[PDB]
């Protein structure tokens, strides 16, 4: 969910596509995400096109983590569970605001609950798309390179624009 | 559509940039990958540059995918 401007949306909703819109001057996107019973990251990042190229560019604050916790003791299975991204516009920023919960697998069997808040303004002059309600369903596979000896994720991810017939 | 959209109708190369400090733990993430938007597809790899990332890989998909 950094670049949510690869999302599919379907031609009829294509009026609803900030992401897109902002290109390419790109936008700001901030989030705040609250682990339940555990700390919260701060986020904030820059989208935007660097000749041909989308770049994604982030600085992440964490905070208020338990050093016992899921996350600082690395309890979290490695997967990951679909799920929706809450669009909604934010006409006074010219921009959008996004709610969504993200619910990672503890490996005992239970459930550790990321709250996600999220918004985004334009970077660029340009007129931008201020979407109706809608949703984004995402699923993500994660993977490793069987042969990279760095610590690091491989991701395949399908995004899909949703909730306006 | 927009005018913005006209730039993902193909396959587009994707770099991402990140840094982090979660309870003074401090690291960087670098990811390469492309995306191609008419079919909703991402895909990507990231490496820890600084070592080992210090929070589970899982928690960064949200920030980093
Ligand atoms: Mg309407």
């Amino acid at each position: 969910a950094g670049v949510q401007c690869f999302s599919r949306y379907p031609d009829h909703m294509k009026q609803h596509d900030f992401f897109k819109s902002a290109m390419p001057e790109g936008y700001v996107q901030e989030r705040t995400i609250s682990f339940k019973d555990d700390g919260n990251y701060k986020t904030r990042a820059e989208v935007k096109f660097e000749g041909d190229t989308l770049v994604n560019r982030i600085e992440l604050k964490g905070i208020d983590f338990k050093e016992d916790g899921n996350i600082l003791g690395h309890k979290l299975e490695y997967n990951y569970n679909s799920h929706n991204v809450y669009i909604t516009a934010d006409k006074q920023k010219n921009g959008i605001k996004a709610n969504f919960k993200i619910r990672h697998n503890i490996e005992d069997g239970s459930v550790q609950l990321a709250d996600h808040y999220q918004q985004n303004t334009p970077i660029g002059d340009g007129p931008v798309l201020l979407p109706d309600n809608h949703y984004l369903s995402t699923q993500s596979a994660l993977s490793k390179d069987p042969n990279e000896k760095r610590d690091h994720m491989v991701l395949l991810e399908f995004v899909t624009a949703a909730g306006i017939t | 559509a927009s005018k913005g959209e006209e730039l993902f109708t193909g396959v587009v190369p994707i770099l991402v940039e990140l840094d982090g400090d979660v309870n003074g733990h401090k690291f960087s993430v670098s990811g390469e990958g492309e995306g191609d938007a008419t079919y909703g597809k991402l895909t990507l790899k990231f490496i820890c540059t600084t070592g080992k990332l210090p929070v589970p890989w899982p928690t960064l998909v949200t920030t980093l995918g």
